[PDB]
């Protein structure tokens, strides 16, 4: 119950970086060339 | 006998002057003999004997020796109660600062020597060395040097250079000092440094100087020097079994303080190296912060318990603390108490003591009696005499105990009816019979509550019991006139059993001589107790000079009816019993003999009602069984129907039609509209039975089914508990708020299963908890009302005001919620209220409003009553006999000495206390009734079509009929479509204005041509294409994506000629241009024919419970305070979002300083060329109350304030009188802030009494000076009664260390003149009997 | 600034979480005491910090008093401590800080400045037997205890040489000493004498109280001349304004006859004629300063010289002593912590400990050539167990009493595994050998006892001072019988005469505060208290009576 630091300075003291950080909490839709991007069929609600 | 109470600073020749001696040993007794010692803490020598009249020694022992002084151990032969009140000294060898006078958080010392607080706590713990007197030697006098600094500053200075730590700098700062040479200096000053916070700080701290010269307390005695040592029987030693003792905390702390010194002697007699002299100084320090307040420095230090020490602050300050916990609420001889129990054979004037306790209380009576009487000799054989209960001390009690009242009291005493004076009946047993009538005013119940009755011993105090405590002198609510007395469930359910007919009884259609007739052939078992008969009436009517005319007529009654009109008193008629008579009937049958016949036929009649009403229920016998909960046989089909709605919103939403947060509130909305249907089906089978009759066919009666007798009468519950008992019990709550969505199908008189029981103890535990944790805080209001309303009380018969709030009653849109009768019944007319010919008054001034007059006006169909008012009383400290009214709780105008701040403070809490804890938030104009509109602020427009648009903004409809009073009151909108014309009486069932939101438009007021001129698209406005209908539209912007270069200017609604020629304002020289504030829908075009008043710009689109009368009286500032027009005059804008617009009401004949910071968060009502007065709306929403009394009058929060508190209380349906929340009122905006402070003797910016205002500048005016003006201010509850006159009253409520420390620096003095002032020192109270001998030493004063 | 967002986000929302202050405390401040009087700084404004989310109407119900003139001051508090980080208000984090500033001694360090004590003490004793009216009082002292007065080998330490015929010697050699000094002043080697006296001396062994006594009473002869210095330079310098370099030149250096003063009231100045006002003054100072100068057999001069060596010298020892107590501190505050949690708080028992420190260092002899941690860990024993003994219990205890008791709970706790069960009390009269009655009152003392403010509890918050009886107050029916007494004495003293009630309101005490003898009564009468003590037996004889003791018989208690 002491100050608050921002949550991933605990993932960094365990030795994630910050694509190793993305890599767990996150989705990857990937961009390419002209201009594609692979979809997923569900992922488009919003 | 003393007359003021005066605080001040101790001198140290004054605490050596108390002193009876000095305290040298930490020792406290022998440890062996347990005798106090020869100069130890519970010394002998100086605060005296521990035997009356006897010394330590034991030479002179005798009672001839008394006042003498011993020669070999020093005592004087005194009482030992002498050393209650003996104190000594402690000369320490040190000073040491007052922990109170540095650790407050104004911090005296610190705001006195002009050093911050961490100046002088890091100087006191010997850090820094301080420049007294320091010559002329490159220095500064009051400031902090530094160890290293003060030696390497030393240097190059042979001057002695006056460099001291610890109290002793502080004390030669404190003396050297001169208070009054800092005045005449910082005057000088002042008369040169007109800024903000330099001629705040100036004034600031020359508040507190020019108090401290006139005071005559010297600053130098705020560094202690000598110390105050309590008596030992303030802090004692108590020898308890086996041994075993038992001490005080202080004796802990005295104990150290006299450690540190004796050791802190000893290092200065040792000449030791300074630093362990510096921690031992400090230490004795600490050791005076932890004596005087342990834990105002940190930490508050424990002994061998794990709790803090008690204090010598803490035993004046807290809960526990003495002026808490010991001048109040203080165990009380002559009193005892036992449970209550019915015992219903008592007349409403008396209580059922027991014989145990009555030859208990009324012991030394008994003695007085007995042995004067002489049937004992000795006071020794009077107490063997009744310790032995003969048979003569029961005659001799009986004696004593005749006309001697009993205070009985119960415990939550929320109202003054929580104590009422109760003459004694001798009963066996041991339980206290308490008379059925009054347990509704108690709110006393017989599952074992236990009342405690406390005997009046004087003749004065017997006298008070009999004339205000009786309960038959107090059987009118003091909240509401109404009468408390009311017959509550077992004597309305006879009442009502009796008199409700049957179609064919037994009996029917005689024809009796009167009620005799009937009582006589019902008691045969002749006639049953409701047959329709035919009675003979005699009936007595006072409508002349108070006669009793009589009359005899034919009524057609039934019998039980006939029977109770003979318990009836003269003076009401029959109609009023010829009825159902269910509980609500009973209380204003009580209530009408009240007001017809005044104060003892009442009680007769009460009591008399209450006879009837048990005698006839026991001869009811009105049970209930299992067969008075008939189940409706539809419930089955109900519920089956519900069942099969919600499978079909299952599949719609399985289908996914509707989401599951619909489909929730579809099945929520479909059970309880089930549940509404098995409750009407039940209530409808329940009170039609079907009889038969005098002729042999079938006939519908109400019903004799003794779960519908109870409902319908109002004996005990209400149709919701018989649904739960009969219908289906429903959706259940949740302690989260939210609804078990599948419901109770299931009921009481059939079982629960153990799912519907496990979901239905979520609500109930809920319920239960919240029931008994508002009990644990019944009166935290009714204390925080009576400490802003502890000192009023009426002293003026009439002060002779003429102002007045003026009442007319809610109606709130349609309905009417109270009417006038309710409002003006009891307050006093300010002026002459005429007739609605306005031709003769019909009151003429000065006059008790009671029923006669407000029937009178009533009829005459008076509408607008300017009634005398507390909070435009012109009397000072109190309120006058007639700007409060009548007394409520006895009918007659109030007497001189009414406590009725306290009196109202009661009668806001304790029906406040029916409230909920927790709070609770919930086209065409509807045209029903008929007759003539009324309309202020009236500038209406014609159309060409026929239809109307108001263009002025106030325009708000008044309906009336050729009665004079209102009858549809609404908000007409800013241009909604009115097929309402001007004044002409039209019809009802015809809609006067087609409303809607998203129509605000900016109707024209002469026809013309709007062509457009400063208007330029894409800078000013947006491109609105409406591809609709194809539309050239020009819908404005805010200020947020326009170009600057058109940002300031606005675009021209400019109305014109034919021809093109200017058109004027009708009145105004100015032009037609209607500038444009954001989001109009414009359908306009450059030269289009439009007539006037036609739609260019369209705009788009109660809380209860206790803590809302908690945020009502504390009166806070609401997150969206409606903005006001500050000052009359019309309308600009301002600045364009630097975070917030500016708007410059810019007064036609005055001055515009306002271009109030509005955000643009918030929408504007009005627009921006649209005149509006002082005291109009701009913004829509709560009101801020001070908003209120800056700009409009005194009656205008006053009306404000007791609209809104009763919206919370009308809202429940708890009634009260409206005079308890302008007492309260009265009280709250007591302060005036200075403006112009002229010849009185204010300063500027100085918040005062108003009341010493108002008499100020009452006799700076009566001589031949002017006197000043003042704004009015408005405060908290919590707030208002910080700013009391005294300070032992402030002390009790109020946190006392910064109230005695506030109050000694002063010099203070208390005249008391205060309710709890007297109170807490013993004297009659100012109010009560005791205003007249508050008249009686208020002559010796004049003398 | 942080804390003031702190404050404008408690004002701004109506209520302060312990995470909210804790995310805005700065970064310098480390320990759980400042903080939380930090939090008392915003507690009592006050804005109810409180550990969790609060409720719902608990900000209504809750009031915020008083606005705002404390908030103000508090604001001024709270803006200025965001600067410094050392403040801290505790005797003991401030006693640990001042205390780690003095370093440690070592084994050499502490014996050059024992020798500097040595040396000081040294010039303190060169001081002191530079002056003859110290051995003229050790003559006096030495004859007086010839008559054995006092103890002489108690009154001096024998001498610095167990046997009085060797202390008989030294004082034998000392008469000798002072007649071959004294008898030859008549100046040449008198002084050279006095050098010789003052030689003799240095190897006496003395007690530091008839040393000290010698000392102080020529400090008040001191201070005197000190005085006489105070009164010519307080009433010629700024009296008459006399320029001092007519007190540089003609009263310092010659100071002795009355010619530096009274030949200076013919300067022919303002001040000269102005020493008038002073000339009858100081001729009461040209007597009693040679009136000192015929109380030492030298002149003023030379006394300022004198007590000038022996206030150096003190002012060098003393404070070299402090030197050498500064410096073992840390060994105090090791010392305390053991015995801590016996009563006394913290810096009581360090407080006591440097009392004795100093008292050990007085006493210390290096000669011995043991390290002085050894020596003062005996004293701070003594003084921390005395002053735990003296001065911890609120009811005091003597200290061999607190010993018998510590015993006892030394040997009853070693019995309760040796023995089995429990240990008995008639046991413990065989293991200790107090005979049963003096084991038992050691058991029947309390041990500070109880709290007034103990908690019942959960009755009304009530207290045990509620429910203490006084039975020494007088109750009601004890007072109206007592009272009743007084009128039905007065009934029966109405039934009788002038001479026989009288005798029986002055033999007791019958509204007279006496309770005369049987000759007392007999002397108002002049009567031998023989007719009188019949008359009171033929009056009280009188009232025995049935229907004359028929409401006094019933106010006996029966
Ligand atoms: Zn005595
Ligand atoms: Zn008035």
């Amino acid at each position: 119950r002491r100050r608050k630091l921002p949550a991933t300075i605990i993932l960094r003291a365990l030795n994630y970086t910050t694509e190793q950080i993305l890599d767990l909490f996150f989705e990857k839709v990937i961009f390419e060339i002209k201009l594609q991007m692979e979809l997923v069929p569900e992922r488009l609600r919003g | 006998e003393f007359d003021a109470i005066k605080i001040a600073l101790a001198s140290p020749d004054m605490i050596r002057s108390w002193s009876f001696g000095e305290v040298k040993k930490p020792e406290t007794i022998n440890y062996r003999t347990f005798k106090p010692e020869r100069d130890g803490l519970f010394c002998a020598r100086i605060f005296g004997p521990v035997k009356d009249y006897e010394c330590l020694c034991g030479k002179y022992k005798r009672l001839k020796h008394r006042g003498v002084i011993c020669e070999k151990c020093g005592v004087e032969v005194t009482q030992t109660k002498v050393r209650r009140e003996r104190m000594g000294h402690i000369e320490l060898a040190s000073p040491t600062a007052h922990i109170w006078f540095l650790k407050s958080l104004p911090s005296r010392i610190g705001l006195l020597l002009d050093m911050p607080l961490r100046d002088i706590e890091r100087v006191l713990y010997f850090e820094s060395y301080v420049v007294i007197e320091g010559g002329m030697t490159n220095l500064e006098r009051q400031q902090i040097l530094t160890e290293e600094q003060y030696l390497d500053a030393l240097e190059e200075f042979g001057d002695e250079f006056d460099a001291k730590m610890g109290a002793e700098a502080i004390q030669a700062l404190l003396k050297s000092m001169d208070l009054e040479q800092e005045c005449e200096q910082l005057r000088e000053e002042l008369n040169e440094t007109n800024s903000e916070t330099k001629r705040k700080k100036l004034t600031k701290r020359i508040k507190l100087l020019e108090a401290f010269v006139q005071s005559g307390n010297k600053p130098e005695w705020m560094i202690l020097t000598v110390l105050p040592v309590l008596p030992p029987d303030l802090r004692p030693l108590v020898p308890l079994d086996g041994g075993r003792f038992a001490t005080s905390d202080l004796n802990d702390l005295y104990r150290r303080v006299i450690n540190r010194n004796n050791r802190l002697k000893r290092l200065l007699d040792l000449a030791a190296p300074d630093i362990i002299v510096r921690n031992e100084k400090r230490m004795l320090q600490e050791a005076v912060d932890a004596l005087l307040d342990n834990g105002r420095r940190g930490r508050a230090i424990t002994g061998s318990n794990k709790r803090p020490l008690k204090s010598l602050a803490d035993m004046i300050k807290g809960k526990q603390g003495r002026f808490r916990q010991n001048l109040l609420g203080k165990r009380v001889d002559y009193s005892g108490r036992s449970v209550i129990t019915v015992g219903p054979y008592l007349r409403l004037h008396q209580c059922g003591l027991p014989k145990k306790m009555a030859l208990e209380l009324f012991k030394p009576f008994i003695y007085g009696k007995l042995e004067l009487r002489g049937l004992a000799t000795t006071i020794k054989a009077a107490k063997k005499m009744v310790e032995r209960e003969e048979a003569v001390v029961w005659d001799i009690l009986d004696e004593v105990i005749r006309e001697h009242p009993v205070l009985l009291n119960r415990a939550p005493t929320l109202h003054r009816l929580g104590i009422q004076a109760f003459e004694p009946v001798l009963i066996e047993g041991k339980a206290i019979q308490l008379h059925p009538l009054v347990c509704a005013a108690y709110n006393a119940d017989f599952d074992g509550d236990q009342m405690a009755v406390h005997v009046p011993l004087t003749l004065e105090a017997q006298l008070e019991a009999r004339a205000l405590m009786m309960s038959t002198n107090n059987i009118l609510s003091p909240a509401n006139g109404e009468p408390i007395i009311v017959p509550s469930q077992d004597v309305v359910l006879g009442l009502y059993y009796m008199t409700r007919d049957c179609v064919n009884a037994k009996g029917e259609g005689m024809v009796l001589t009167g009620p005799k007739e009937a009582e006589r052939l019902y008691r045969s078992g002749l006639a049953s107790l409701h047959a329709r008969v035919k009675v003979r009436i005699t009936e007595y009517e006072k409508d002349a000079n108070g006669e009793l005319v009589a009359k005899t007529s034919l009524k057609d009654t039934t019998v039980g009816r006939a029977i109770l009109w003979m318990i009836v008193p003269k003076g009401l008629p029959y109609s009023i019993v010829n009825q159902a008579l269910g509980k609500k009937a009973i209380s204003k049958m009580l209530n009408t003999c009240y007001r017809i016949l005044g104060l003892k036929p009442t009680v007769i009649f009460a009591d008399q009602i209450m006879y009837t009403g048990f005698a006839y229920a026991a001869r009811s016998g009105a049970s209930v069984g299992i067969d008075d909960m008939v189940i409706p046989e539809k419930k089955h089909e109900i519920i089956s129907e519900a069942e099969a709605e919600v499978a079909e919103i299952q599949e719609q939403f399985q289908s996914g039609l509707v989401t599951a947060g619909e489909r929730y509130n579809k099945v929520i909305d479909i059970w309880a509209a089930a549940n509404d249907r098995v409750s009407k089906a039940m209530m409808d089978n329940l009170q039609t039975e079907t009889v038969i009759n005098r002729d042999g066919q079938e006939e519908k009666q109400v019903s004799f089914n003794s779960i519908y007798m109870m409902a319908d009468s109002g004996a005990r519950g209400s149709a919701a508990q018989i649904r739960q008992l009969a219908g289906m019990r429903g959706l259940m709550a949740k302690p989260d708020g939210s609804i078990i969505e599948t419901p109770i199908t299931a009921n009481f008189r059939e079982g629960l299963n153990v799912l519907q029981y496990f979901i239905s103890t979520h609500g109930a535990r809920k319920g239960l908890a919240d029931t008994a944790l508002k009990t644990a805080n019944s009166g935290y209001l009714t204390r925080r009302l009576v400490d802003v309303a502890q000192d009023l009380v009426v002293t003026e018969d009439d002060c002779g005001t003429h102002e007045g709030i003026m009442m007319t009653p809610v109606i709130e849109g349609g309905d009417v919620k109270e009417p006038l009768r309710d409002r003006v019944l009891g307050r006093v007319t300010a002026e002459d209220v005429l007739k609605p010919g306005t031709a003769d008054i019909l009151v003429p001034r000065n006059t008790l409003l009671h029923e006669q007059w407000c029937d009178l006006l009533e009829e005459n169909s008076v509408d607008a009553v300017k009634v005398r008012s507390v909070v435009s009383c012109d009397t000072d400290f109190g309120v006058c006999a007639h700007c409060y009214g009548r007394d409520l709780a006895r009918g007659h105008i109030i007497n001189k000495g009414e406590a009725i701040g306290v009196i109202a403070a009661q009668s806001i809490g304790e029906p406040g206390t029916q409230l909920t804890m927790r709070t609770f938030h919930i086209s065409s104009i509807q045209v029903k009734n008929k007759g003539s509109i009324k309309l202020s602020n009236v500038k209406s427009v014609v159309n060409s079509s026929g239809k109307l648009v108001i263009t002025s903004r106030n325009t708000e409809l008044k309906l009336i009929d050729e009665f004079g009073r209102t009858k549809e009151s609404y908000k007409v909108p800013y241009g909604a479509v009115l097929a309402k014309g001007d004044g002409e009486q039209v019809a009802g069932g015809e809609t006067v204005a087609n409303w809607d939101p998203h129509t605000m438009p900016v109707i024209t007021e002469v026809s013309g041509f709007v062509r457009f001129t400063d208007m330029i698209d894409g800078q000013t406005i947006t491109r609105q294409t409406d591809e609709l209908t194809g539309l050239s539209s020009l819908v404005v912007l805010d200020s947020a994506e326009r170009t600057a270069g058109g940002k300031d200017l606005r675009p021209a609604l400019k109305i014109v000629d034919a021809q093109g020629n200017d058109v004027l304002i009708p009145g105004t020289d100015m032009p037609a241009q209607y500038f444009l504030p954001g989001k109009a829908i414009v359908q306009l075009e450059d030269g289009v024919q439009i007539s006037s008043g036609d739609t260019l710009a369209r705009i788009p689109q109660i809380t209860g419970g206790l803590p809302r009368v908690a945020d009502l009286f504390e009166a806070r500032r609401p997150k969206e305070p409606a903005i006001l027009a500050e000052i009359s005059g019309i309308v600009s804008f301002g600045k364009e979002t630097k975070g917030k617009r500016r708007l410059v009401i810019t007064p036609v004949d005055g001055s515009d300083p306002y271009e109030e910071m509005i955000p643009k968060w918030r929408q504007l009502n009005v627009f921006e060329g649209e005149r509006v007065e002082r005291g109009d709306v701009i913004s829509d929403g709560p009101e801020a109350p001070h908003d209120i009394l800056r700009l409009r009058g005194v009656h205008a929060v006053t009306r404000y304030i007791v609209n809104e508190v009763q919206d919370v209380y009308r809202l429940q349906g708890v009634k009260i009188n409206d005079k308890h929340i302008e007492v309260i009122v009265r009280q709250m905006l007591r302060k005036a802030t200075i403006v112009n402070a002229g010849s009185s003797d204010f300063l500027e910016g100085e918040q005062v009494e108003y009341s010493r205002v108002k008499i100020a500048n009452r006799e700076l005016e009566a001589n031949g000076k002017v006197g000043a003006t003042y704004s009015r201010d408005l405060l908290g509850i919590t707030k208002a009664s910080l700013a009391t006159e005294s300070f032992i009253s402030a002390a009790s409520f109020q946190e006392t260390t910064r109230v005695l420390t506030e109050a000694a620096v002063a010099g203070k003095r208390d005249e008391l003149r205060g309710l709890k002032e007297n109170v807490i020192v013993g004297r009659l109270i100012p109010a009560g009997t005791g205003y007249a001998y508050h008249q009686d030493r208020m002559r010796r004063r004049a003398a | 600034s942080q804390l003031k967002l702190l404050v404008t986000r408690g004002k701004e929302q109506g209520y302060l979480t312990y995470a909210e202050v804790n995310d805005h405390l700065p970064e310098d401040i480390v320990d759980s005491d400042q903080i939380e009087d930090i939090i008392q700084m915003i507690n009592d404004m006050g804005i109810q910090v409180m550990e969790e989310a609060p409720d719902a109407d608990d900000l209504m119900l809750a009031e915020n008093t008083a606005d705002e003139d404390a908030a103000e001051a508090a604001a001024q508090v709270l803006s200025s401590v965001e600067s410094e980080i050392g403040r801290t208000t505790d005797p003991v984090r401030m006693y640990m800080r001042e205390m780690g500033t003095v370093e440690l001694l070592t084994r050499e360090g502490e014996i050059d400045i024992a020798k500097r004590i040595e040396d000081g003490i040294n010039q303190v004793q060169c001081s002191v037997a530079e002056y003859p009216e110290a051995i003229t009082y050790l003559l006096e002292q030495y004859d007086r205890v010839e008559a054995e007065e006092a103890r002489l080998s108690d009154l001096i330490t024998g001498f610095v040489d167990i046997d009085p015929e060797l202390a008989r010697e030294k004082f034998a050699e000392l008469r000798a000493q002072y007649v071959v000094t004294r008898d030859t002043i008549k100046h040449a080697t008198a002084q050279e004498e006095i050098l010789k006296l003052s030689e003799v001396f240095k190897q006496f062994r003395l007690v530091p109280k008839q040393f000290d006594y010698l000392v102080n009473s020529m400090r008040v002869m001191m201070d005197r001349v000190r005085t006489q210095e105070r009164l010519i330079m307080k009433l010629c310098v700024e009296q008459c304004k006399m320029p001092k370099k007519n007190f540089i030149t003609l009263f310092t250096g010659n100071e002795t006859s009355d010619t530096w003063f009274n030949a200076a009231i013919a300067m022919n100045k303002p001040w000269s004629e102005k020493l008038h006002d002073v000339s009858e003054e100081v001729h009461r100072a040209l007597q009693k300063l040679q009136q000192i100068e015929e109380e030492t057999g030298l002149t003023i001069e030379q006394v300022k010289d004198i007590n000038r060596r022996m206030s150096i010298g003190e002012a060098k020892a003393r404070r070299a002593k402090k030197e050498m107590v500064e410096a073992n501190l840390r060994l105090v505050i090791s010392i305390a912590k053991k015995y801590t949690n016996r009563g006394l708080q913290f810096l009581d028992l360090i407080q006591e400990g440097n009392i004795g420190l100093m008292k050990a260092v007085d006493k210390f002899e290096y000669r011995r050539g043991y390290k002085f941690s050894t020596y003062a860990t005996w004293w701070i024993r003594q003084a921390i167990t005395r002053s735990i003994a003296d001065q911890a219990r609120t009811i005091r205890i003597p200290v061999h009493m607190i010993e018998t008791i510590n015993k006892l709970n030394r040997i009853s706790r070693q019995m309760l595994q040796e023995m089995g069960r429990e240990p008995t009390p008639e046991e413990l009269a065989e293991r200790m050998l107090m005979p049963e009655d003096k084991i038992r009152k050691v058991l029947k003392i309390a041990k500070e006892p109880i709290s007034m403010e103990t908690p019942i509890g959960d009755d009304e918050d009530s207290h045990l001072g509620d429910f203490i009886e006084d039975t020494t107050l007088e109750l009601p029916l004890d007072s109206a019988t007592t009272e009743s007494l007084r009128a039905a004495t007065h009934d029966v003293l109405a039934g009788l005469t002038a001479r026989e009630a009288k005798v029986l309101r002055m033999r007791f005490g019958i509204d007279m505060n006496t309770d005369y003898t049987l000759e007392e009564v007999g002397k108002q009468f002049d009567v031998t208290r023989e007719r009188i003590r019949q008359i009171e037996a033929k009056a009280l004889r009188k009232l025995r009576h049935p229907s004359r003791s028929e409401v006094l018989r019933s106010f006996l208690d029966d």
